[PDB]
């Protein structure tokens, strides 16, 4: 049910009669985005653009048509068109292909979408390129981190998201293709 | 009491287990990138709850070695 | 709350983060996050950015006759209000990692 | 007195074919239920689809009824 | 009683439609259950998606019924 | 007595028919449990919907058992 | 006369065929309904498969009555 | 003794309804397992959803269970 | 011509393997359309495995009624 | 003899009953694999909900059990 | 002549089990559907795992085949 | 004849195991081969009922 319509163009008619006219309209989030999820588009053929992101690094933001995703019920791959997806990601391997090449970066967990316009995004906190990562320190810390039991489970939180993380990660490079 | 994901049933928030698996991916890199790897892990400010307008002492974070793992 | 030194050493998003679980200590409904927006070394936009809560306004407000979120396909561990409480403390967590680092360089 | 009698055994037997049909209705209608609550937008619409398919269904219904009938009165 | 025989064993073997129509069943109502989980907004717009199912996958279990009636008292 | 020898293995083959209504009823009390561990605030509101689709799959399960006295006791 | 009356116990102990494929109907037309409520910008090709795949799976139902057609009629 | 020898033919049929009960209570205890481990919280809240089923799902182990008696003893 | 009778019921009986062939058909028909929905780009490809597996499904469904003519037409 | 020959089948098709329990104890032992999959640190509170569960559906098993020891040893 | 006439209703009721093995096909190569739309860049080598278990499930199509052959060659 | 109906099931159990080995190596593909060593393990320990029911079989038509 609609009757309240919030938006940016609607946050201006009170922000005309409470707040002053010596003072321009605050700017929103909304206005310094070209690409958005309801208007349709982007696709164009057998590609779609691909935004993989951190915090720190824009890692991607070309046209892909395959990315492979590690979703918390296992991996999944998104094609051209691909069903309005909203996929929380374990630690895994998110892999892109924009043809007959493949770059693998290794991400920590964070969610991945994928919008009814075609688009798609992925939202990591931490992804590194498996040329980054050395296999003699992941399970060094796995013999840290599943030989230790403390029963305050909010350290077995911690600890169970340090043993699926490098489990997976160990498996990313001993898996190589 | 609440129920969820695995940190959520623990009172952790997902802000605080998606940078715990953060920073674990950081802890295992090679050393030329191991190196830019503490610099965006450190957590370094102060706050102080304001009950009146007069705030009590402080609660530094001075850790350089990212958030904390342990309860809060 | 009044936060400070935070520009001290550099802006980190496990800093962010922290600081955004100090505002999920309160439980409200939304988010307004007032900074300036590093348009050019000439002109700073003040930009005003909301986050609503999963539970209390976001599945309320995305309603056009039936939901805008139910076109989206949850492909996570629990349900959707698990998964949007998720998304919008990580929300939370990205737009006050953006806007203390967009009021730096401003 | 057993050609009378072989019917009636038959289109008891015959009719078994309609469990089917009272299996595949319950899934097919049983996911117009997760699929309206999935996307109550389009809610009416997956009605649509479900009646098209509930009809469909039912010419294996009218298939095993058919025979019922005509092992008997034929 | 050759042929009065033939008709209990003949409509012993009829009734069992409804063990499928049963499984069915089951499976619609519990539909429900996981599609009020999901959308307690809407949860007794489903219960009418529900009750035109169990109308419509009751008739081929009335359909069942017409032949344990038309072999027993025809 | 073929007549009567013919009710019990008649009656007896009308009883495979409330086996369906048990695996009916196990997917939909096995959906209660689902939809509780997934909505645990409107459990309230879900063994109302089981309890409603308790008796409405019974009713086959009684239509099912009538049979079994018309059969014997008819 | 105890072939023609093989004959009708013999085609009804042969449709139940139909059974499954009256509970393979509903599973494919549950997965329509379940399809088109995930993307329904592509629900119309669903309808292109469902049929496509009703058409192929009545293709078994179409060999069940021709063995009906053929033990009673040939 | 054809009265006696088709009771046990036929309260031998009565009692395959007891399959039905059977996977009803097993998928019944399957999503138990699988429902505690969604929340742990309400692990014996969905206990006592779990045996309301049970014990109204052995209703029909108990209706198709005094048939086998009602055939062999009346 | 008791051999001959029993080519009717023993044809009958041989018919109820296209029950589970067409409930298999069901299955694979339906994940066309629940694999379509997820991916609509590969749908030709979805399909390629789908008639492949109509004709692994049904090539023992062919096994099915080569034993019914072998023991109608021999 | 033919009440003692008729007890045999008597017990045969009374025995049927295991098959749902046979299927039963693997959707219940099944959904413990996927139960501790999801939860793996109260994986042996899910054991204590699987032999509980594994004891409410033997024992409608061992109630088919003891219709075929009286059937043969009443 | 009632050898020759029970070789063959137990061959009609021997290959019910290419019922089964025809659903169990079917759930399989539904699954490959299923699998090759989640990640289609494994789609070649899922078939590999779909056509190994194809060979190793109609090694029961004929196990029941062979028990048809021996009960009417043999 | 009455015997083999039950290699119905066993067939239709495998179909749910080894259509399992397609969904599971679908979600962790670098783990497959892992997944073989449970399926024909599962299906050499599921086809004992098959050979359970034709034992029955052999035992009716040959003792």
């Amino acid at each position: 049910e609609a009757a309240a319509p919030a938006g940016p163009k609607e946050f201006t008619e009170v922000w005309n009669k409470k707040a002053p006219s010596t003072l321009i309209v605050p700017e929103f989030p909304s206005n310094y985005t070209a690409v958005k999820a309801v208007g349709e588009g982007q696709v164009h053929g057998d590609a779609f653009p691909v935004n993989f992101y951190t915090p720190h690094s824009i890692l991607s933001q070309a046209q892909k048509d395959t990315v492979v995703l590690p979703g918390v019920d296992g991996y999944f791959g998104v094609k051209a068109s691909h069903v309005p997806t909203i996929a929380q990601l374990k630690p895994g391997v998110v892999e892109l292909h924009s043809g007959a090449e493949s770059e693998k970066f290794f991400v920590s967990g964070g969610f991945a979408f994928v919008h009814p316009n075609g688009v798609t995004d992925i939202c990591v906190l931490e992804a590194a390129t498996l040329d980054q990562v050395d296999p003699a320190a992941v399970k060094s810390a796995l013999a840290a981190a599943s030989a230790a039991q403390p029963t305050d489970e909010f350290e077995q939180a911690a600890n169970r998201a340090a043993i699926e993380l490098y489990s997976a990660l160990e498996s990313a490079v001993e898996a190589k293709a | 009491a609440p129920s969820g994901p695995f940190y959520r049933v623990a009172g952790m928030s997902y802000l605080r287990y998606s940078n715990i698996c953060a920073d674990l991916l950081r802890n295992v890199l090679k050393e030329p990138f191991k190196a830019k790897a503490q610099a965006r892990q450190a957590i370094h400010f102060r706050q102080a709850p304001y009950v009146d307008g007069k705030a009590g002492a402080s609660k530094v974070y001075e850790l350089e070695n990212g958030i904390p793992k342990t309860a809060n | 709350l009044a936060i400070a030194d935070t520009y001290k050493v550099r802006v980190t998003f496990g800093q962010a983060s922290l600081i955004v679980e100090e505002l999920i200590k309160h439980n409200p409904q939304s988010y307004q996050i007032l900074f300036n927006k590093f348009r050019s070394a000439i002109s700073f936009k003040p930009t005003v950015a909301t986050i609503l809560s999963p539970d209390l306004l976001e599945k309320q407000l995305e309603d056009v006759t039936g939901n805008s979120l139910d076109a989206y396909d949850i492909e996570a561990s629990h349900e959707r209000s698990d998964v949007l409480r998720d998304l919008t403390e990580f929300h939370l967590g990205v737009t006050l990692y953006n806007a203390m680092l967009e009021n730096n360089c401003s | 007195s057993v050609l009378a009698a072989s019917k009636m055994v038959g289109a008891g037997c015959a009719t078994i074919a309609l469990a089917g049909v009272g299996a595949g209705l319950g899934v097919m209608f049983g996911s117009l239920i997760n699929g309206a609550a999935r996307n109550p937008n389009i809610a009416k619409q997956l009605v649509g689809y479900a009646l098209l398919g509930f009809a469909l269904t039912e010419s294996i219904a009218l298939f095993s009824l058919l025979v019922v009938f005509l092992i008997l009165f034929a």
